[PDB]
């Protein structure tokens, strides 16, 4: 079959990198993280449940502020995610330092693609195992995905991780180009409940967002989260009825 | 594990336990895994059949498969029956996740072990006893219950153990009474049960070499040396450079 | 007609072909008749190489049986009926329907599915006085039907050890822990290496 | 097979790093450590039982003051501990050198994870197979585990090391967030005692803590330790009558 | 066969690294050394019997000056000891440069433990297959062993090399913490006798000591050692009768 | 074995460095070289034999001047030996630079052990496949052997090379600790006559020495060689009839 | 055998090195080059055979110039020789820089052979697979054979290349240390004619030589090769009849 | 060579190459050959004549 | 060699004579060697 | 074991032409054919082709 | 069995083994022999009975 995941200096006979495809299958071995773009904002939801109930609600807790207008969630190794996220935060302030220009959502994702590609090409190190959803409103709403290798693809709703496939299939039916902030927030809560095959409770996810009208990050508060659980769960019950 | 189910199928009404389809022996092989299998066979008055693991696989297979079928047929024709299966590594072992040439053979013999174990109805009773080098060269696909319900760690014999095996043999020997079974055991440190047995055969040779019918303590100590004792097992080397 | 089909495929070449020829042929004589070909994983070929002697030897066996199935020789009211564990190991000739008109996915048991398998087997035992098959199903989801049988089998044997000779809820659950270790372990902590 | 396991750069067809997975099991081989958080501070209980009577019972120490107000336990190799902790000590002070302010319990624990993350991505090295528990109070009490992988998970009570499995089951029922400092201390030695499945003696275990009315690491002498170990021993007895 | 010892960078699935457990075996094949602690200083006692009479009778050495108040003994390759002892001597003396205080037994041990562990992590260099004994009186008499792993273990009495297992069991019976200086030197001279299964002649043992009162390292002259050795011979002969 | 012998980094489960034993068989590929120590001086006797007669034997020599009272001999690669000993020449000279005082025979041995040790440790480089016999008089006569890794054994009659085993047997019997410098010269030619397995011609041998009284290097010219060889031949022939 | 020939850092169990043996087979593969030393000079001859006529009739260069009185000639890898002699040339210039005196052939040979040995040390760098016969007159004539192994050997007459073995057996009978300058070159021409087993023309040899009486290398034209070539051709004819 | 699962089937194949159209004439065959791929077939069946 | 001689004699026949001259042989020798198991034809650019 | 070892190669230009002639002969008139053009198209093609 | 070969040999193997067993739990007729190989064949004389 192969033995070309043994290197990362190689290509296989089909011209593929299987190392990168198992760093892809490290993402799928992490708990999901979902993004939604609406035309009123962009909203990033990511799992915040981990382990037994003996771990804080606030154990990761993925949706890190990167900048004032950019939040980025993760799926994959919680160890590699941290370093990347810290590198994402540094690159955005370097842009501020050298321009006084808050970094574009697009150009931030680009600089991340290039950073992870140094670690793909070099054989004395490995590629990351992590996929990030880089999201914000630079001056229009944007949601991108940076891959294990660092491939840039633009999405209007996505997910990454174990929950990924179901939630893709769901959007293929429900997701509409006419979508609004309230609907979106509800929508991603429904989508998270299919992944976990079970109801949601308020603190077992964290949600970050960048509005157009504010053009600044605000974290969704647990109490503000609460009315959204109640409405989302309506549809959740219906879709977990077999 | 095996015995009490086979002679008493009242158990499959009083408890309602559905028949065991396998038991696996591990720890060191050659201890007397074969002997344990016979010991059971005697107790249920069953048909013992021994299959060596070198009867399975060649290098493109057919005759390997043919004989799994053969002995499955004899056992059904001769029920109750106990098939001793030394040594799982040439018909049950780990798979490759990315192919190799050699594996293919091994797999094709294998699927037929996996099938038949589940295949028997209580119309014909085929109980089996496995044995292996360790369980850590074995796939978990056969270590599923109803393929191998439980496992028995058969280790090496204990100090006190070696004494009781020595005693089986001392019986046979004429004019034995200077034998210290404990000292003989001490010397035969890290010896299997089979080893104990070999020494006894050889005490009789040593004795007749000295032209006597009496087999006590010189003879036995000399025997130990011939078979068991030939080793120092971790010493070596003092430098030069490792000093 | 129950055949384990991997059991064939002789290294005395074409003896292999003969055996499948005769079983098929017999199917027309005793028609209507069901032939069950177990694991098409070694009686079904693949045209991509892995054993020079092996691919061609299976192939002869494979295209012979296909010949009898509807190659030119009539179905004979057969009614194959045939089991396999792999799909990507198959030749295009068999993979298609019209030699197996309805390709069926047989997945691992659902929540309801655990319950059903559970009932059939606990009737062979001594039941429980604390019965709930839904409670057992929550842990065992993501296992297979053979592990359901496995649990049952362990509970009855457990009862012997306990000196009860009676199976109950407490033995059923203990049987789940022991069985699930061997062969389908399900909760395992992924929040350690991964997020 | 299985693996694909003799490189650190290789992700296997599972999508795990086998190398890294072998090293979480090297933590387990090292002696148990028990971490417990309450609202009055954070208690860390650590096994200092090694050897028969060839070795001295005091064996350093094993509950190292890392900073002023942060202490840590180790589980895994002692050799692995020395080097991770050397670096850890330096980092705690490094924050004070460049800011002249407290190091955060969150932040110390991330950069202890980072040192080994470096040794997980890179191909020339292995991570240390060691898991430190990072316990302190900068301004609220916190307990984390650092993982040989480099994962950072906030716990509320936990164990790692030999006792990892044992103590989770124990703490499903016993651990509560309305517990007292004194109750926590005692409950943590019962947990450890369970780990070793034996009677305690106060001479071969060391308990230290960071309170929230102190904000300083402290350590509880063996003369003091005696009554806490003694009320522990009754509860080990109840458990070892079952 | 394994390949879980192809490099030092491959863990075993059991969670251990095999290659340092074989560097542990490197010490055993070399000859014995015993470090024996009393409450009035420390004694250090080491093989010098080595080979036949082609080799010089007073062959240099197992008993090295570190300082004029801290001494060390080794077991394993006396290549890996010789450069390591060069490294040790510098290390104590750097402490003396920058503190104008002598290195404490504990602190020198910690630095050797880091040093060893440096080689252990990189695949490009092997760690020493040597263990070291560090004996002093800083102002508390102290005895340690530093492992080839670069792990630190405190000892009441310790041994390494060929005779490691005999000396342990022997001191399990006889040794006390209240042995006199005279008793503790002599006690370990029986044990040393047992280690080579022969009477002790004063030309095949080199013995140094650090006293608490002086805090100065001194080496026992051949014939000044002779009466201590003579009293040991009675017990060693006795015990070789069995 | 058959894998843990394919690098200088691996140990075996017997804890042998087989690459270093193999570098040592390299020593045994080379011709015999013999040292004697006596209390009136030290002797270096090198084989200077040529295997074809179109060879010019002035450079088949072992004996290298190092310091003006330190000579040394070599066995192993010819290549390895010249670079190594050139290092030793520099090292002896450097010692005089920073102290103004010729180098001690011991210190030079420790320095050149340590040079070989970095090359044993670092995996990126092979060890020097050579042993030295370092012979000098510093104030008191000295004879050392260095092993390929850098281990140090002080001798009193020694050899390295092909004939080593037999020369070891010879000095077991013959070498006494009261032999005069003259007497021991002949005895060392009888040891060389034995190992080469015929009587010697002065063209196939070279002698160099350091005596205590003169405290200089000289080199023995073929005129000044003969009276000694003539005595030696008589007995070399007698041991060929045993 | 296996695994003892796929790297340069590994020895065999016998102290042989099969990689380095194969570099000696590399010397043996190429064309013969003969060096013959006499008391009036040193004559260096190399075969200027071409395996086609399309090849230039003076092929650059079978005899290289290093200094004004130093030349060398090649057998084995011709690629390598270009590099290798550039180093030799710079080394003789470097000594004229730092001492104002040309380099002695002995010390030059050591330097070149050392550069070789340096390329033996490293695991990623293979050694030069070429032997050079460095010839010159410094005070008395000198001839050295430099091997791919880094070892130097001085000769009275020598050969290298595929004709090496034949010309040792030949000159062993025939060479005497009492040839004149003319008698020396003629005997060397006979040796070249034997090796190739055809007669000589001035077009399949390049000769230079070094005079004591001039202390300089001079390079022999095809015209003035003609007298020597005719005289020599008679002896060759008689040797290729038997 | 040195197989029996892909040696023996090749010496009955060599017979075929060579019987189907070979030495012997003609007749009225006209042999209808049928196959699923031409990518693992001998080049003699593949070619015309 | 038995083949070279038969090939040569057939050359002689081609030229319609029975005298097996040097030239019938040279043509023959080249025909038989051209077929056979291997004769030199590669000698490297890094070797002679 | 033969002596006369004959390689049968693919057809050459002139080689194809001789064959076409035989078949045309059996196959009546075809005089608007250029035999040379047929060979250029069928370059290196077998006799059975 | 492949009909003629296998069955004759099967019969002569069984006929060999039963006798030699049956007259020697102990010396009476001592059986000696040799083989050049035994790794090449199914256990029979490798059977410890
Ligand atoms: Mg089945």
């Amino acid at each position: 079959q192969m033995g070309y995941d043994r290197a990362i200096t190689v290509f296989s006979p089909d011209g593929r990198l299987f190392q990168v495809e198992y760093a892809r299958e490290a993402v799928k071995r992490g708990a999901t993280a979902i993004g939604i773009k609406c035309k009123e904002g962009v909203i990033l939801i990511a799992d915040k449940r981990v382990g037994s109930k003996l771990l804080e609600a606030d154990t990761i807790e993925k949706i890190y502020k990167i900048d004032e207008h950019i939040c980025a969630a993760t799926s994959g190794l919680v160890a590699d995610a941290r370093v990347l996220i810290d590198r994402a935060r540094i690159e955005a302030q370097i842009n501020r330092l050298t321009y006084d220009e808050p970094i574009t959502v697009k150009e931030l994702a680009k600089k991340i693609c290039d950073f992870k590609q140094q670690y793909t090409q070099y054989g004395g190190v490995r590629p990351f195992g992590v996929s990030l959803l880089i999201a914000g409103v630079d001056e229009v709403p944007k949601l991108y995905e940076t891959d294990p290798s660092g491939a840039l693809l633009e999405y209007k709703a996505t997910a990454i991780g174990m929950g990924r496939n179901a939630v893709t299939e769901f959007f293929e039916k429900e997701y509409r180009d006419d979508l609004s902030f309230d609907d979106a927030m509800v929508l991603g809560l429904v989508a998270m409940g299919l992944s976990i095959e079970s109801e949601l409770v308020p603190e077992n996810i964290e949600v970050g967002y960048v509005k157009v009208d504010d053009r600044t990050f605000k974290e969704v508060s647990p109490e503000e989260l609460k009315p959204y659980v109640e409405r989302a769960n309506e549809r959740i019950r219906e879709l977990l009825k077999k | 594990a095996v015995e009490l189910p086979l002679l008493k199928p009242e158990l499959f009404a009083e408890v309602g336990i559905e028949p065991p389809k396998g038991v696996l022996l591990y720890g060191p092989p050659g201890t007397g895994k074969t002997l344990l299998a016979k010991a059971v066979a005697n107790q249920t008055r069953a048909t013992f059949i021994r299959v060596v693991g070198s009867e399975f696989v060649q290098k493109y297979i057919g005759e390997g498969a043919r004989l799994v079928r053969e002995v499955f047929q004899l056992a059904k024709e001769k029920a109750p029956s106990i098939i001793f299966i030394d040594e799982l590594d040439a018909i049950a072992a780990r798979r490759t996740n990315s192919d190799t040439s050699g594996d293919r053979e091994v797999q094709r013999t294998m699927m037929q072990l996996l099938a038949e174990l589940d295949g028997f109805d209580p119309r014909g009773d085929v109980k089996v006893i496995g044995a292996t080098n360790r369980i850590d060269i074995l796939d978990p696909a056969i270590l599923r219950p109803g393929r191998f319900d439980r496992i028995i760690e058969v280790p090496l014999p204990t100090f006190e153990g070696r004494i009781q095996i020595f005693k089986i043999h001392t019986r046979k020997m004429k004019l034995a009474e200077d034998v210290d079974f404990k000292e003989l055991a001490r010397i035969t440190e890290g010896a299997s049960g089979a080893d104990i047995k070999a020494i006894c055969t050889e005490a009789g040779m040593f004795a007749i070499r000295e032209e006597r019918a009496k087999v006590t303590m010189l003879d036995f100590t000399k025997a130990i040396e011939k078979v068991l004792k030939k080793t120092t097992p971790i010493p070596d080397l003092k430098g030069v450079m490792f000093v």
